DNA sequence: TTAGAGAATTGGAGAGTGTGTTTTTTTTTTTTTTT
DNA sequence: ACACACTCTCCAATTCTCTAA
């Protein structure tokens, strides 16, 4: 495909659990103790007390380059935490010509999308006898 | 064996991409005039050579093509054979 | 005077190898037990 | 194992030289 579609979905989207009355476990309320390793994967709902809030920074989805010798841009997708920069110009037609071209980066073209991280906290009048307190990470993105 | 290398030939400049479209156009591109300097004047001549140079061989420094081109200009005989039948043409 | 056949010199493609990385104050705001 | 720095090697691109038409 010429281009990955992510960089031209103008659009984000969200589920919204079932609603208790019509009831599922996305329905019933889960204290911070009760997220067991046995629901990574799974759609939950979470109970507790906001800690802490970041402030809002852009983070990459799709990033842009130019080619200076043969006038032509390459897309790269990210999906980890980190990446390493591309530096050669890969393409079958610079390379049939040899032309050896410089890599640049672009934000004119690059796709960010807005990004901010919480913290959430079990109710103290939750908390057993003898323990303290657990907490839980929050990612949030789009509108 | 490693890839072979890409090289500037004949072929190229006899193809209909090569050096028809320079006599296809070269009396439309260029334009002198006495009402500017000969360092205009100058400089408008090779604008449309350099462009032309580019596109077709994009390699190497403008230079470089002018001198590559010595060669092959003295050396080929189906070159020369083009050439000569230009100025037929004139002598028709 | 052109050109084509053979020899010598050089460039860098690209393949290979070895390597490095995770990890006693001194000054100032606040709670607590001690005289 | 994953980017780097550095070493090694082979092969063909190039220019130079000699010969004859
Ligand atoms: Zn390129």
């Amino acid at each position: 495909e010429l281009f990955p579609p992510n960089l031209t979905r103008r659009y984000f989207l969200y589920f919204k659990p079932l609603s208790q009355n019509c009831a599922a476990i996305s329905s019933k309320p889960l204290s911070v103790r009760q997220i067991k390793g046995d629901f990574l994967g799974q759609l939950i709902t979470v109970r507790g007390i906001i800690t802490r809030v970041s402030d809002v920074k852009p983070a990459v989805e799709v990033i842009a380059y130019t080619c200076d010798q043969c006038g032509y841009e390459v897309f790269q997708e990210v999906n980890s935490r980190t990446f390493t920069p591309l530096s050669e110009c890969t393409s079958e037609e610079c390379s049939q010509n040899q032309t050896k071209g410089q890599l640049f980066m672009s934000t004119r073209a690059s796709k960010f999308s807005a990004f901010q991280e919480c913290k959430i906290q079990e109710l103290s009048q939750q908390v057993p006898v003898g323990h303290i307190p657990r907490s839980l990470n929050i990612h949030v993105n789009g509108t | 064996k490693r890839r072979p290398q890409v090289k500037l030939t004949a072929e190229k400049l006899l193809s209909d991409k090569g050096l028809p479209y320079v006599l296809k156009n070269a009396h439309k591109r260029i334009r002198i005039s006495s009402k500017k300097n000969s360092y205009d004047n100058l400089s408008n001549i090779i604008q449309f050579y350099q462009l032309w140079a580019h596109e077709l061989f994009p390699k190497a420094k403008f230079k470089d093509f002018m001198k590559i081109c010595q060669t092959v200009g003295k050396t080929d005989p189906v070159l020369r054979e083009y050439r000569v039948s230009l100025f037929r043409d004139e002598m028709g």
